[PDB]
């Protein structure tokens, strides 16, 4: 409505509302006047437009992110503080008080620990920077400077580099997170909740979950190592101790891992310019087990087809081969597909 | 106490020494729970207190975190309330 | 017949008045098209604007009716979050628009939705029962039991 | 590269050469049937003496605080007299002096004087010249 | 800026903007043309100010925060009366039933059961308040 | 049919010298509904199709059977 209403044509109704006979056109004192007011009136309904805009945020860092935010839930971080330690080589019963200040040129630090020259304990206390940012994040071999003066000291040091400074959460960074948990669906006990449970833990790259696989209060976790490999005994046992930890008090986790089906793949193909054979057997590998985790049934040898040429890389492609055929491999139960070898002549 | 404090929006010095220069002054006798107490001169370990003559803390390298009775704690030096 | 009082006694000749009814109609129509505006913020009064909300909820979808928008819009920023008993009842009460009573067992690990579905199209119950589906917990069996 | 150490920017500083007042010119203006004029199918614009008789009589025309649209400054207080508010010698001069106030605000209009004042039964009758630049 | 942009600023934008050769002032046919919309937009300007603060759910006034939590599905919680027991004295058998209403200054309460005056179920019966608000917590 | 000819279209469009035969099965296999094809023939041939100056292809007749 707002963008309907144009200069042009609340020009045209104005000058058409007007029942009289005198004339209007270009050069006349009627249309000058009428211009010259409708340009300020059509201002407003472009303020109006960007109001619009502004209030659903969806450019342009409108400062009403916020505030939807907090609407939502999310908060931005502030940053953690670099932390570190330092070493005191000064005179022996010297002892540094915790809390004593320090500096780094622009930059300040505090003491956290007791430390006294010469001890038994060692001359190295932990530090930590007054103030958040990536710029605390020091390197190895730094002198500090004392902002108080304490008697016995005489160089301070640290042995290698501060670690864990970061900066402030940028608003776009904010606006990306807040897309990609809208985009998640995180529910009290839900097969998604499952899923995220499963994919935190570490040797897990693919989930699969299953309710009711052995009645009610059972849920049966299906997990797949990397290029859809089988997930080993020990990764299995922490990715289930970490559901158990995570699962509701009353349902019982059974996990189990695939079986691999050994499949060689050959093809003769002509690269784009700027694109090498490993870059494409990369991103063929990825295509591939993208394809292998999704499919039921029998592997297609037109649909690998398709997939090898739509890698980005790949200009052309022929004498395609699947097992030494351009035939359908049937997949049985408890068998996945598992790229083995990839022969690829340009 | 860093971590419990800031879990309900109270902000201490990371270290205990000035964490002692923070907040009412406590005595011995008006402790009560969530009080934190301090000993030594240097308060190489803060206590978090919790009322019935115990506390808890972190002892120090090789000990965990446990319950510990204040009386055997003869070294009070002074106590502060933040909440 | 607003505008033109602004002006002295002399100013009430056909020209002038006619010059004066033209701007009336257009302040007219700019205070109509304010009110619009403002009324498309909400959710339940927008209708142009309820696209606008998709592209904040990821909704990603086309639907014909605009009752059907609205539903999908209070379902997604209702199920976030917590989800309780009473909150999924309250979210199946507001895509059925009828109350809805929640009964669990919890020796067979399945509870059942009692509710009203004179009003609530089975297609869209069914709809329902896939979200809640995806909110439930997995373990967990669940049954629709609609009374009309 | 040089500092510009005054505020603002050189734009600012550029005076534009001063001249004399622009020809006045107004839409006319028809007293006996209080309506503007149409001339060939469009506004007749008249200049200079004219245009003057129309500033003044609509200025003449108006009360002072009426209307919103208008300053504290434009108008005219003649309504106050009306019905015999002050006694005569007081309304003639008032009279007088509202005259001159009215009329002196316009830059074209050099000096106003009211002259002769008569009471003739329910009637007050006054002279006025004015003194522009033309 | 909406503040900065006031009636005299809008007025005089708007003649800047209008090419004519005759003479723009107070007291013209082009300023008095003009002038009166011009007025209009400027009051404008203030809604439109006030409307985004209405928008929000920080500040959102009575019945559009009701409408926003109401989406998020949160409903305004409404007190309850008070529940209290009064003892009737007076002569034996006198009845009083359901219904009957009891006042202490000017606050208004209801007798829930039927209690007889002197009987043996005692002459001590419920009292609900007519009327919800902590005001109706009498005393002993 | 239509989404191929949508695909097939873009691809005309960004396509410089001589057709892509393994691009346009690509294209047919990726739109959405076809499970497996064969047989693919381009103006009655498997060969790339060069595109002489000041000539764009357009799509004909297209002959699928199920």
């Amino acid at each position: 409505m707002y963008s309907d209403q144009t200069y042009e044509v609340i020009k045209n109704r104005t000058l058409e509302n007007i029942n009289l006979d005198i004339y209007k056109g270009e050069g006349s004192f009627l249309n000058n006047m009428v211009s010259g007011n409708n340009l300020e009136l059509s201002k407003i309904y472009l303020e109006l437009s960007k109001m619009h805009k502004m209030a659903f945020i969806q450019d342009t860092y409108n400062q009403f992110l916020d505030k939807r935010v907090n609407e939502f839930g999310v908060y931005r971080k502030l940053g953690t503080e670099s932390n570190g330690e330092v070493e005191f080589i000064g005179e022996k019963g010297t002892v540094i008080n915790n809390g004593t200040i320090i500096s780094y040129r622009d930059l300040l630090f505090v003491v956290i620990k007791d430390v006294t020259i010469g001890s038994e304990e060692g001359d190295n206390s932990p530090v930590q920077a007054l103030e958040v940012g990536k710029k605390y994040n020091l390197p190895t071999n730094c002198e500090f400077k004392l902002v108080d003066n304490i008697s016995g000291v005489t160089k301070i040091t640290n042995t290698r580099s501060f670690e864990g400074g970061t900066d402030i959460e940028t608003d776009e960074e904010l606006k990306e997170r807040f897309y990609k948990i809208q985009r998640n669906q995180a529910t009290s006990g839900n097969k998604a909740h499952y899923e995220e449970w499963a994919l935190e833990v570490d040797g897990v790259y693919n989930v699969k979950v299953y309710p009711r696989w052995d009645g009610p209060g059972t849920v049966k976790v299906l997990i797949f190592g990397k290029n859809n490999q089988a997930v080993d005994t020990e990764t299995i046992e922490r990715c289930q101790q970490h559901i158990d930890e995570e699962k509701p008090i009353g349902p019982t986790i059974t996990v189990v891992t695939p079986l691999p089906i050994e499949i060689s793949i050959s093809a003769v193909m002509k690269l784009e310019d700027g694109y090498t054979l490993d870059n494409v057997k990369e991103s063929f590998l990825e295509s591939i087990n993208t394809y292998f985790r999704d499919i039921r049934g029998e592997i297609i040898y037109t649909k690998v087809m398709g997939i090898l040429i739509n890698t980005t890389g790949v200009h052309d492609l022929s004498n395609l081969l699947i097992n030494g055929s351009t035939d359908n491999i049937t997949i049985n139960e408890d068998k996945i597909p598992s790229v083995t070898t990839v022969n690829f002549s340009e | 106490m860093v971590y419990c404090f800031k879990k309900v929006n109270v902000s201490l010095p990371r270290t205990s020494n000035q964490q002692s220069k923070k907040g009412k002054k406590v005595e011995q006798k008006n402790l009560q729970a969530g009080d934190l107490v301090f000993f030594h001169n240097p308060v190489s370990h803060v206590g978090l207190y919790i009322g019935n003559g115990e506390f808890l803390h972190a002892p120090q390298k090789g000990d965990v975190v446990k319950i510990s009775k204040l009386s055997s704690r003869r070294d009070f030096n002074t106590a502060r309330r933040v909440l | 017949m607003k505008l033109i009082d602004k002006l002295p006694s002399f100013d009430r000749n056909y020209i002038v008045e006619e010059i004066q009814g033209a701007y009336d109609t257009e302040l007219n129509i700019l205070k109509e098209d304010i009110d619009d505006t403002f009324n498309q913020l909400f959710v339940d009064t927008a209708t142009w604007g309820l696209d606008m909300w998709e592209d904040i909820l990821c909704i990603e979808k086309k639907e014909l009716d605009f009752d059907t928008r609205r539903s999908n819009i209070k379902a997604k920023m209702r199920s976030r979050g917590t989800s309780t008993i009473e909150v999924i009842k309250s979210i199946c009460e507001a895509y059925t628009k009828s109350e809805t009573d929640i009964k669990v067992y919890s020796d067979e690990f399945t509870f059942v939705l009692s509710f009203i579905a004179n009003n609530c199209d089975y297609k869209t119950l069914l709809d329902c029962s896939d979200m809640i589906e995806r909110v439930k917990p997995a373990h967990l069996l669940h049954y629709l039991e609609p009374i009309i | 590269s040089t500092i510009f150490p005054f505020i603002g920017v050189p734009e600012d500083y550029i005076l534009p050469k001063t001249e004399e007042l622009p020809i006045f010119r107004e839409v006319a203006w028809d007293f006996e049937k209080d309506e503007p004029i149409l001339e060939k199918g469009d506004f007749k614009i008249i200049e200079k003496k004219e245009a003057l008789k129309v500033w003044i009589y609509k200025c003449i025309k108006t009360n002072r605080y009426e209307h919103e649209i208008y300053s504290l400054e434009y108008g005219t207080e003649l309504s106050e007299l009306i019905g015999q508010k002050y006694t005569k010698g007081l309304t003639e001069s008032e009279a007088s002096r509202f005259i001159k106030e009215a009329l002196l605000i316009n830059p074209y209009i050099l000096e106003v004087n009211v002259k002769s004042a008569n009471f003739n039964r329910d009637i007050l009758s006054a002279n006025v010249k004015v003194s522009t630049i033309y």
